[PDB]
RNA sequence: UGAGUAACGCUUGGGAGUGAGAAUCUCCCAAACCGAUUGACUAAGGUUUCCUGGACCAGGGUCGUCCUUCCAGGGUUAGUC
RNA sequence: GCGAAACAGUACCGUGAGGGAAAGGUGAAAAGAACCCAGAGAUGGGAGUGAAAUAGAUUCUGAAACCAUAUGCCUACAACG
């Protein structure tokens, strides 16, 4: 299975942005990056191009989007615990549903 | 009038300018 | 002046063509080496 | 005939010493002011007091 | 305070461009434009464009007065060449070298600019020597 | 306006460079300067 | 029969010049291995009106995008020029 | 380096226009050569070099707004050849 | 280092058998320079992003030969490995 999925809260543990909490919007497994909302804001200098019905306007100024971040820099954020902390996860298989479920190793919280 | 405005340049794939079809100009460039 | 090479669609194909090379034991050996060298133009048949 | 010895980078410049250029003599038009080379019609076609050609 | 403009891979040869470039060094702005506009040479309508752009970005970008600019140095460095084969007689062949020039024009407002360049050079040479002296004091300290 | 290029390949400075095979199949002949 | 010999209709200045004035001429592209009789049969089984005659064009492949880093060849086309009888004009799109 | 030297491989003048820029591009008027041919139809070969529009990285022994160059689109119809 | 780190037995040469190259590196991330000025435009100068733009797609470092600019000294009666 995978450490990071689409939707769970995640934070950054290294770089200029420290303690940046966000939601993963999309995961590229092949190049090992991850788009997290609110973090790694880059500002492409949007030029003007007019060759299509939508390109006739294509209003683009200083649009701020999301830059991908390596998955190594990401760390899962705990929510069930009263005192939230950053830790590592296991891959225990509960016989109740015979489905693999992520569980933290510094606590007993599922996912 | 309106069809006159839409026949200038805007060359179609298999066509040229000027001789734009009098009735068919709303299919490719819709 | 009359230079050495006077092009002809028939003479070329009937002398250095695939069927011409495939008619003698010697022709098979030359074709084997050209396949060994992985020539894109194995013979003059594949002009295009 | 060809040089049996190569000419250095100093003899080359000595020969080029006479290749310098000269600044062509210029004057001012008496009706518009732009500089024009002497004894020739300006850009407006107005030479002296006579309108020669139509304005540029 | 140097303002400057550049042009890469100009088709004119450096040999035939330096000849025109020596006609503009040291001249005032207005006089420089007038001489280059009426000289019957190919490398006259390209330095003129470069010169005009340099004046423009001197009085707009760097904020200069505009009535004191003089051509500090206008030179045509050697640019990358292009090699072609000219077919000669009796089956031989020679190599035509299409020459290109990298043109750069620079104008200043201060008539004493050579002195400042020597000052930075003196500062760099000077900057080298104290470090040697500082190393000597540390060496004696140990 | 309408100056744009949405095609995946589009350029005005087409990349090209001429090469030389150094074809110098030169020869020579005899002469009337033979001292025998 | 299988109807893989009717690949694509084509609309050019020549096509529209023919496609007017009583008898209509529709130009399609067909399987390069197909014959005139197969073209007439395909038109019979998928449109319903018998062609008056069929003409065929072979456009040879040629080099395209020359000088580009990777040059490529063209694609082999067989063109068929169907001409329906006087007064009949069916639509290529809409069935 | 030789050296900005040899060479640039048979064909004139002008008017108007385009263009940022024209001896070289477009039109017109002449002018000069071919005229058992530099005229016209095809075989062989060449393989898109054909037509239209656009461009002036490179090629054109100069220039170029122009090209047999490049880009985009299009073009070759047989019972009798 | 295999001829071939790239689309190499390719481009190219030869009627053919056959012969047979060169060419790698932006930045952590394109965030690949919106916008202003000159210009016909490419482009350049600012601005902006970036730790660094003298890292700008000509994209790691950038040697010498070679070509130019300049502070200081010398050089136009002078026979010079
Ligand atoms: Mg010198
Ligand atoms: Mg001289
Ligand atoms: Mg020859
Ligand atoms: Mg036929
Ligand atoms: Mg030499
Ligand atoms: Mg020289
Ligand atoms: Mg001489
Ligand atoms: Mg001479
Ligand atoms: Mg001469
Ligand atoms: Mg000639
Ligand atoms: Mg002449
Ligand atoms: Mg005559
Ligand atoms: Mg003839
Ligand atoms: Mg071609
Ligand atoms: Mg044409
Ligand atoms: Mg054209
Ligand atoms: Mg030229
Ligand atoms: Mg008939
Ligand atoms: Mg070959
Ligand atoms: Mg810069
Ligand atoms: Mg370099
Ligand atoms: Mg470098
Ligand atoms: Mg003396
Ligand atoms: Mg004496
Ligand atoms: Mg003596
Ligand atoms: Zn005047």
């Amino acid at each position: 299975m995978q450490r990071i999925k689409k939707g769970d809260k995640v934070v950054v543990i290294t770089g200029k942005n420290k303690g940046g909490s966000g939601i993963v919007l999309k995961i590229m497994p092949a190049r090992q990056q991850a788009i997290v909302e609110g973090l790694n804001k880059v500002t492409r200098h949007k030029k003007k191009d007019q060759t299509t019905k939508r390109a006739a306007k294509q209003s683009t100024g200083k649009v701020q989007q999301e830059a991908p971040i390596f998955l190594s820099k990401l760390a899962l954020f705990d929510q069930k615990a009263k005192q939230q902390t950053i830790g590592k996860i296991k891959y225990v298989m509960d016989p109740k549903t015979n489905k693999k479920t992520r569980v933290f190793k510094k606590s007993n919280n599922t996912l | 009038k309106q069809t006159q405005d839409l026949t200038k340049n805007m060359k179609i794939k298999g066509f040229r300018k000027g001789k734009v079809p009098p009735t068919l100009a709303k299919d490719y460039l819709d | 002046m009359k230079r050495t090479y006077q092009p002809s669609k028939l003479k070329r194909a009937k002398t250095h063509g695939f069927l011409a090379r495939m008619a003698t034991a010697s022709g098979r050996k030359v074709l084997k080496l050209r396949r060994k060298k992985q020539r894109a133009q194995l013979t003059v048949s594949s002009e295009r | 005939a060809v040089q049996q010895r190569r000419s250095s980078k100093h003899r080359r410049d000595k020969r080029r010493s006479h290749d310098a250029l000269t600044a062509q003599a210029l004057s001012v038009c008496q009706k518009c002011g732009k500089k024009k080379l002497f004894h020739r019609v300006c850009s407006c076609g107005m030479y002296g007091d006579l309108r020669v050609k139509k304005a540029y | 305070m140097i303002a400057f403009a550049k042009q890469f891979r100009v088709r004119i040869s450096p040999q035939k461009a330096r000849l025109v470039c020596q006609l503009i060094v040291g001249k005032k702005t207005a006089d420089a434009q007038n001489i280059l506009s009426n000289t019957p040479k190919k490398a006259a309508t390209l330095i003129a464009k470069l010169l005009n752009s340099a004046i423009a970005n001197a009085t707009n970008n760097h904020g200069m007065n505009g009535d004191a600019l003089y051509v500090f140095e206008c030179v045509a460095n050697q640019g990358p060449s292009m090699k072609r084969t000219i077919p000669r007689a009796k089956g031989s062949s020679n190599m035509i070298t299409k020459r290109s020039s990298n043109l750069v024009v620079k104008l200043s407002d201060n008539p004493n600019e050579r002195q400042e360049l020597i000052k930075q050079q003196k500062a760099l040479v000077k900057k080298r020597v104290e470090g040697q002296q500082k190393a000597k004091m540390a060496r004696q300290k140990a | 306006x309408x100056x744009x290029x949405x095609x995946x390949x589009x350029x005005x400075x087409x990349x090209x460079x001429x090469x030389x095979x150094x074809x110098x199949x030169x020869x020579x002949x005899x002469x009337x300067k033979a001292a025998d | 029969d299988v109807t893989n010999v009717l690949l694509k209709p084509v609309l050019t200045e020549k096509v529209y010049f023919n496609q007017m004035g009583e008898t209509k001429k529709y130009v399609f592209v067909v399987n390069p291995k197909a014959s005139k009789t197969r073209v007439k049969l395909a038109f019979e089984l998928v449109y319903g009106i018998k062609p008056l005659k069929v003409n065929t064009l072979i456009r040879k492949p040629t080099t395209i995008r020359g000088g580009s880093r990777f040059p490529g060849l063209s694609k082999l086309e067989k063109l068929a020029v169907i001409t329906l009888p006087k007064g009949i004009a069916i639509s290529v799109t809409g069935e």
